[PDB]
RNA sequence: GGAAACUCAAAGAGUGCUAUCGGAGUGCGCGAGAGCAUUUCCG
């Protein structure tokens, strides 16, 4: 039960449908935890289903500050309201593999029908999508990740220090 | 005059660019594919040899084990990777098998722990908070049945009530439990079987035949309101909570240790007793054990069905576990290791690929059921190859040389010698039975599937 | 392989296509080897959307040829067999496979959407909703997606609740483009005009003012101002007084350049309480933001607001005698503003004289009057 | 039900009716409350005067010389200005009437 | 319509009745969905038709067929004419890519022929009888003077064979990686070319082997002696598996269809026989041919070819069961119910030495005194090869892949009976009603063992005696019971 | 002895490449179908 995953990236928010599942009981084995490393089996496991880029630089800094304190924001709430289906109470409620237990209650407060999850399965699935990086996104962007994360890092650092630029 | 000649044309066969894939043109003629049966036979023989090459069943321990050998193991039923083990010096533990570590431990009782199971216990004055904490309960022989919460990071919804939610206490001792999986009811066994629910400190009902102790119980997996048990009058009893009464009772020739229902038939169960064969009974006609799995050398200490509904795991008092199929009656295959002694509790996991065995040395080992199917998600041509040559092995399993390759194991020398002398004893007693039947005239051909039953209340209908 | 699997799945259509006599074995082997090469090129290692496009062109042209040989040989239109829907089923499979293997090309996405909108008579709008929702998921930013299938949902099915729903979803998704706000106001006015025309059709066979458009105009103004400011000042809130004030003047200029476009393609729309919502626009642009710009910068903007507030009436009539009849209001407000301005008075005089010159008997004498006499006599 | 469970040829183990729900389309509001301030203001305007198919059916429950050529623009205007649910119910009712009068 | 080519030639228990219905339904469905593949078959075969009555099909020669044929096939129509070494001999590879030619003086050349890539030429100074490829371009065997050699792809002498005391008929069983030798001494020996082991040495006991062919369908070897006996062998039994009386005197050639059903055999008494194999019925004889045809070969479509030395004669569709497709030599009396030669070529003065059809193209290679010549023949090549086994468009990578896969799927040498569908059965102990047991001091040790053995013998005798016991006038009537 | 690799062959390593009856209606399932199946408009 991991069927949707949320990844946050310094160009935009991504949401991945989990096509099939990872082996839960044998999830410390070598022949399972090399599949996260190689690429020909990870795209058997995770496909991209939504990627909304925040385009303003200051809105990227604001999303990064709201994630870094563990709070929902406009673009994140917008794409989860778009992508996450209303799982009706006859079947279940939907599950969402997010990266941190500090963020968890703040999406459970806003969406009732979602259910966040971060065990080591969500941890290493997000680790796999972080490792493979751009090759998952199959061209739904304009701009690489490292220069954008350089700018976002310098801005987040100065906004934390409140460094006097006079 | 009209002539023609075939045109290879070198463009629809070899490509135009470099990167695209060349054609594999195809003609399915039995002219051009001459040896059908011998070639798929040799593919079956290579399948058997490669299965023996990849027969690597053992996957891991979990933790550093318990203190002094386990005696009860309870898989949960909602989630997959959570498994409770209770062991001899009153120690219960609740393992997350993903990282293969323990959530919490408890000095649960004083004497031997006897049986535990997990529940999603619906209280009436409280919402079931079963997506943030998980509940297991455990009965021992010092007259206590404790129900415990467990903090568990399966989810991350919330942010504290760690252990010992409550303690039911009984008159006599307790020998086993299992939880009715609906409406928060659980049954125990001891001097006589009792039925509690978690809103009372006193037993709601008492359901014995006579004053005879009851070694083990089990509920169903569907049609939940009936259950079965086994007592040391060598007896199998059934009960029905809808009538709130016992309902039938057979008596075998030796004491049944562990019973287990089928989670796909709902009226078949397996039964593991001290004579070295796990019987497999149909409920609504308890005169004939409609199968008998007959390959051990010592007492059959536990059995369980896989949730796919056709494989049996068993674990013997001799230091070995076996996996059977339902439809055969002999052993598919066998696990053993030098460092396990006296496997007392075996359970399939809900993934139906991993059997959790628990020895008396202290460890709770794990094994792959299929000892060669790996667990990674495989590419489609590889899955086609595996299912194809597995179907070839299944179709050709009666050929003698691939039978004598697919059959043999390294059975340990104790089990091999003792099964050899048991086989020569059984051949000798069959020879003396043939002599006695050569003489006498009123001698019934006693069926093997009814050999062990020596009495049934409600005799025939 | 899987190319063998797709080719083997397309065999029963050629089976009944030869079983009925409209394709003999030679040419059906010709089209099958051509489809074999096309399909291996499709499922190569590193294929292209050009290959998908021309394979689709091959399948559409063999469908046209199959219909032509059906109306020529068998002289019936629909053969009620497997041979009819099979090619459209294959074209649906190829478009789905292409949108899976290559999701960033809106040319191919649009060709799929146009093909499915054409075949809506055979396969209805649920497939349209499915592929359009997955297009919206894979491209939330590109506003032309929302605009295009909002136009579809309004002009093909006219379901106004879902139309306003997807406009509000897209406007939540990117409230920093001007085009989406402006075309949402355009759709909202189209709906209110169709509703008032329904009321007029009721009156023919014998409350709901533009407050929707005005509220979304107000949220447009403040949100586009804030997000233009955050499009500038990239990461660090620039902190010096004259720079902050001059960028507030810059965003006032860009925001009023959007509001004048609203006035333009609302005056093209009008047919309603046009002076009511235009005066709501100008009451907002009287009660300014960040600077209160009437005595501050952009005095030419203040002159343009005065010019619109004066010439609010004159922009509607070909019978200019009514303009001369009510021009006492226009010239009265004109004198009320000339009494307040000095050199903007002179530019406003040139503007009003040019307006009256673009415009051009008893009222033309009594209630400038020189042009009124020159147009009356 | 267990008897025909052992006669079937391949058992795909999602046996029961699983969680098979369609994804949250952009056309349908999910939790039926205004999220943004724009939804707040537009619904607090449209609380009073909305054509929630009642006035649509009341003003479109009308539609012979007018059927032939007399109302050749009036019928076009009515069928054009008919809304979605009114047009679907009109198509279903007219199709059922033609099914009754032409079999 | 085509299911005869794809065909593969009442109970009590209800679950077994349902299982039998499932398996023969799956048989029918898989045969139909295999027969529906030749719609997707890539191209069609070739033909030359008479299209008149005066335009006979055998008054057509190489000039006009090479004129109206394709340029690529016309340039495939080679003539590698060599004169300084003797009467040549052909063997194309298993796929139609490489060619191996052999002169009787000393010449052995293994070479591509659709490309000019001569990859292993070697002269010797001893009479090279015949030659054949092993699996690839890589290894090719030559039956030389008195030791068979096998050679690498460039020409290094890989192995002399210590056995095979001489050799004049040598070929290959491909899926088993077997090399089969028949010589002028009365031997036939099998040598596996993967493990290197000899497998069997079958003493023939019927004189020198005059000719030999290979069945492709069950990998039996067809010898033909000087007795007129066509024997069929395999390394299971040291005796011949079956024998046949084909012709009188010796039989100079014998050739098997690739579907294993039909055998053509030409003797030395000016006689040809056509045989069924799976029923061993002499289908029809052919007499009156002028010279004893020294070499016959058979196409992949049923288009056989006699080779009478100067003449080569190709008959199309002369393997049916009727009496109409008997291959005759001339239409007499206005009889359209004959089978004339489908075509024929007449070389100048050089005796043709051996035939061989090119596998997957429309041409018949023939080797003679002055060298090689290929003949463009429209229907005598299988058009649509199957790429999982044979492939005329190999690379190095897939060639090595097919090497490792076939070496992994080497069928063991015991598995070649008269009928290779017979390895799945029960072993002639069927019991259709199966009786499943339900319905029936060292001197002193030896002496006690003899005692226990004698007691077991007596108990066995008494049980059999009891089994036989259980399974089985006036004055004497008065004088009974005494 | 230096090697032009552009003559070709046999091989060894490193790198990159893909997925698993037709629209409604009609007895129908909790604004709603993912399916059970037709004589209802039918095509």
């Amino acid at each position: 039960p991991i069927e949707y995953l949320l990844f946050e990236e310094p160009t935009g928010y991504a949401v991945f449908k989990v096509k099939l599942q990872q082996d839960d009981i044998g999830s410390r084995l070598k022949e399972v935890q090399e599949q996260i490393n190689d690429f020909g089996a990870f795209t058997k496991l995770i496909e991209l289903v939504s990627f909304a880029p925040f385009k303003g630089a200051a809105e990227a800094l604001e999303n990064a500050n709201d994630i870094s304190e563990g709070l929902v924001s406009e673009s994140l709430k917008a794409i989860l309201d778009l992508n996450l289906p209303k799982a009706s109470s006859k079947k279940k409620n939907i599950t969402l593999a997010i990266s941190d237990k500090n963020l968890g209650p703040s999406i459970k407060e806003e969406f009732p029908y979602v259910d966040c999850i971060s065990n080591e399965l969500a941890q290493d699935l997000i680790r796999g999508v972080r490792l493979h990086g751009e090759k998952l996104f199959k061209g739904l962007q304009s701009g690489d990740l490292e220069r954008a994360q350089l700018g976002l890092g310098h801005a987040y650092s100065r906004a934390k220090v409140k460094f006097s630029v006079q | 005059m009209k002539i023609k000649t075939i045109k290879r044309s070198a463009d629809d066969y070899v490509p135009v660019k470099s990167t695209q894939e060349s054609q594999m043109p195809r003609n399915l003629n039995p002219e051009l594919h001459p040896f059908e049966r011998a070639r798929e036979y040799t593919k079956a023989l290579n399948a058997t040899k490669l299965e023996r090459m990849f027969a690597k069943p053992f996957v891991g321990q979990l933790g550093y084990g318990h203190r002094d050998g386990v005696y009860a193991i309870a898989k949960n039923y909602g989630s997959l990777n959570k498994l409770a083990t209770g062991s001899a010096d009153g120690v219960i533990k609740y393992w997350n098998m993903s990282t293969r570590e323990e959530f919490v431990s408890f000095k649960a009782h004083y004497g031997l722990v006897t049986g535990l199971c997990v529940t999603q216990p619906r209280f009436h004055d409280k919402k079931p908070d079963l997506k943030s904490q998980n509940f297991m309960l455990s009965c021992s022989d010092d007259k206590t049945v404790k129900l415990w919460s467990i903090n568990v990071d399966d989810y991350s919804n919330k942010n504290n009530e760690e252990g010992l939610i409550r303690t039911f206490d009984g008159e006599s001792a307790f020998q086993g439990i299992d939880s009715h999986r609906e409406n928060s009811t659980f049954a125990t066994g001891g001097a006589k079987i009792h039925l509690w629910d978690v809103n009372r400190l006193k037993p709601v009902s008492d359901l014995s035949w006579g004053a005879d102790n009851i070694t083990s119980l089990k509920f169903n997996q569907n049609e939940t309101d009936i259950l079965a048990s086994t007592g040391s009058d060598n007896s199998i009893v059934l009960y029905d909570l809808r009538t709130n009464s016992p309902t039938q009772k057979i008596v075998q020739t030796m004491r049944t240790n562990a019973i287990c229902w089928n989670p796909m038939e709902a009226f078949n169960f397996v039964t593991a007793n001290e004579d070295h064969n796990a019987y497999y009974y149909d409920m609504r006609n308890l005169s004939r054990s409609l199968n008998v799995f007959k390959d051990h050398v010592s007492a059959v200490m536990d059995v369980d069905f896989s949730p796919t509904g056709d494989e049996i795991v068993t674990g013997s008092y001799d230091k070995s576990i076996r996996i059977y199929k339902t439809n055969h009656g002999h052993s598919r295959e066998i696990y053993h290791t030098k460092r396990m002694q006296h496997v007392f509790q075996v359970k399939y996991s809900m993934d139906s690929k991993y059997i959790i065995s628990g020895s008396d040395d202290g460890n709770v080992r794990l094994w792959r059921s299929k000892a060669w199917e790996r667990s990674n998600v495989k590419t489609t041509r590889e899955k086609n190859k595996l299912e194809y040559d597995e179907k070839l092995k299944e179709r050709f399993r009666h050929m003698p040389e691939i039978k004598r390759i697919s059959r043999h194991r390294h059975v340990p020398q104790v089990i091999k010698k003792a099964q050899e002398i048991k086989n020569i004893e059984l051949s000798s007693i069959k020879r003396r039975e043939a002599n006695e039947r050569r003489t006498r005239k009123d001698m019934p051909y006693i069926s093997e599937r009814k050999k062990q039953i020596v009495g049934t209340v409600h005799k025939y209908e | 392989s899987k190319t063998r699997y797709y080719l083997e799945q397309c065999i029963p259509e050629m089976d009944d296509l030869v079983e009925k006599g409209l394709f003999t074995k030679n040419e059906v082997s010709l089209i099958m080897k051509k489809r074999t090469d096309f399909e291996h090129r499709l499922n190569s290692r590193g294929s292209s959307i050009n290959d998908y496009i021309k394979y689709i062109n091959y399948e559409s042209n063999v469908n046209k040829l199959r219909a032509k040989r059906c109306k020529r040989i068998l002289q019936v239109k629909k053969t009620n067999s497997l041979s009819d829907w099979s090619i459209q089923q294959r074209i649906g499979f190829i478009y789905q496979r292409g949108t899976n293997k290559f999701p960033q090309d809106l040319k191919f996405w649009a060709m799929y959407l146009n093909y499915m909108k054409a075949r809506g008579n055979q396969t209805s709008y649920k497939k349209i909703h499915n592929i359009y929702n997955q297009l919206l998921k894979l491209h939330p930013t590109n506003v032309d997606i929302w605009i295009s299938c909002a136009k579809y949902e309004y002009e093909v099915h006219a379901n106004f609740k879902s139309c306003r729903n997807i406009f509000q979803n897209g406007l939540r998704f990117n409230p920093d483009v001007p085009k989406l706000w402006y075309e949402y106001v355009k759709f909202e006015l189209n709906f209110i005009t169709k509703l008032i025309n329904r009321r007029k059709v009721m009156g023919l066979i014998n409350a709901l003012r533009g407050d929707i458009a005005l509220t979304i105009f107000d949220v447009c103004m403040k949100t586009l101002g804030k997000h233009y400011i955050n499009k500038h000042k990239g990461y660090y809130a620039i902190s010096d007084s004259k720079m902050n004030i001059e960028l507030n003047k810059e965003t006032l200029n860009y925001l009023f350049s959007e509001s004048l476009r609203y006035i333009k393609l609302f005056d093209e729309f009008l047919d309603l309480e046009r002076d009511y919502l235009i005066n709501h626009v100008l009451q907002f642009w009287k009660n300014d933001m960040y600077d209160l710009s009437l005595r501050k910068d952009l005095p030419e903007l203040y002159l343009k607001t005065v010019m619109i507030d004066i010439t609010l009436n004159i922009r509607y009539m070909p019978v200019e005698k009514l303009d001369i009849d009510q021009l006492q209001l226009s010239v009265k407000k004109y004198f009320a503003y000339i009494s307040k301005l000095d050199s903007a008075s002179v530019k406003s005089l040139k503007n009003e004289y040019r307006s009256y010159l673009q415009d051009n008997k008893m009222n033309a004498e009594d209630d400038k009057i020189l042009d009124l006499i020159i147009s009356k006599l | 039900i267990v008897q025909q469970n052992r006669r079937a040829d391949h058992l795909i183990f999602p046996l029961n009716k699983p969680t098979e729900h369609n994804h949250a389309s952009a056309f349908t509001r999910t939790q039926d409350v205004p999220q943004t301030e724009l939804q707040e203001k537009v619904d607090q305007v449209l609380q009073e005067s909305n054509l929630a198919n009642p006035e649509k059916d009341s003003k479109f429950e009308e539609l012979t010389p007018e059927e032939m050529r007399k109302r050749t623009t009036e019928m076009r205007l009515m069928r054009e200005l008919m809304f979605r649910e009114e047009r679907k119910a009109r198509r279903l009712k007219k199709i059922k009437s033609k099914t009754y009068r032409k079999i | 319509e085509n299911q005869n080519k794809f065909e593969r030639s009442q109970t009590k228990d209800k679950k077994l009745r349902a299982g039998l219905k499932k398996i023969d339904e799956q048989y029918k469905k898989a045969v139909s969905s295999a027969a529906a593949t030749d719609y997707l078959l890539p191209e069609s075969n070739g033909y030359l038709e008479p299209e008149n009555e005066l335009e006979k099909t055998f008054k057509v020669q190489q000039s006009e067929i090479k004129s109206s044929v394709d340029v690529s096939t016309a340039n495939k129509a080679l003539d590698l004419s060599l004169k300084e070494f003797g009467p040549y001999h052909i063997k194309y590879a298993k796929n139609g890519t490489h060619l191996l030619i052999t002169g009787r003086k000393g010449h052995v050349a293994s070479m591509d022929w659709r490309k000019g890539q001569l990859r292993a030429e070697l002269f010797l100074n001893e009479t090279c009888h015949s030659a054949t490829y092993l699996q690839n371009e890589q290894y090719f065997a030559v039956a030389q003077k008195k030791y068979t050699f096998i050679y690498d792809h460039e020409g290094t002498e890989l192995h002399r064979l210590k056995q095979h005391i001489e050799a004049r008929h040598l070929d290959f069983l491909p899926y088993h990686y077997l090399l089969v030798t028949a010589g002028e001494t009365g031997w036939l020996k099998y040598h596996d070319v993967s493990t290197g082991q000899l497998v069997s040495e079958l003493r023939t006991k019927a004189g020198p082997t005059m000719a030999m062919a290979q069945n492709p369908w069950n990998a039996v070897m067809h010898l033909g002696h000087s007795n007129g006996t066509v024997s069929l062998w395999s390394p299971s039994m040291p005796e011949p598996l079956v024998k046949l009386l084909s012709a009188r005197g010796p039989v100079n050639s014998i050739a098997i269809d690739r579907s294993g059903y039909y055998m053509a055999t030409t003797g030395a008494d000016r006689s040809m026989k056509i045989w069924d194999i799976r029923n061993f019925k002499q289908l029809h004889s052919v007499e009156s041919l002028p010279t004893p045809g020294t070499n016959v070969s058979i196409s992949d479509t049923g288009l056989l070819a006699l080779s009478r030395g100067p003449h080569v004669t190709l008959w199309k569709d002369a393997l049916k069961l009727s009496g109409d497709s008997k291959p005759c030599f001339g239409s007499m009396g206005g009889n359209p119910h004959r089978n004339t030669p489908y075509m024929s070529h007449l070389f100048a003065g050089n005796k043709v030495e051996n035939l061989g059809f090119v596998p997957f193209e429309d041409l018949l290679g023939v080797g003679h005194q002055t060298g090689i010549t290929n003949l463009i023949v429209p229907g005598a090549g299988e058009a649509n090869y199957d790429a999982l086994e044979l492939n005329p468009f190999e690379t190095k990578k897939q060639r090595q892949e097919q090497e490792v896969r076939t070496l992994l799927n080497k069928l063991p040498a015991d598995t070649i009976t008269l009928d290779p569908n017979s390895i799945g059965s029960v072993d002639k102990r069927s019991s259709t009603i199966r009786l499943n047991a339900k319905d029936l001091r060292s001197f002193l040790r030896k002496k006690t063992q003899n005692v226990i053995d004698e007691r077991k013998l007596r108990v066995q005798k008494q049980l059999d005696k009891e089994k036989n016991i259980r399974k089985r006038d006036v004055i004497e009537e008065a004088l009974s019971r005494f």
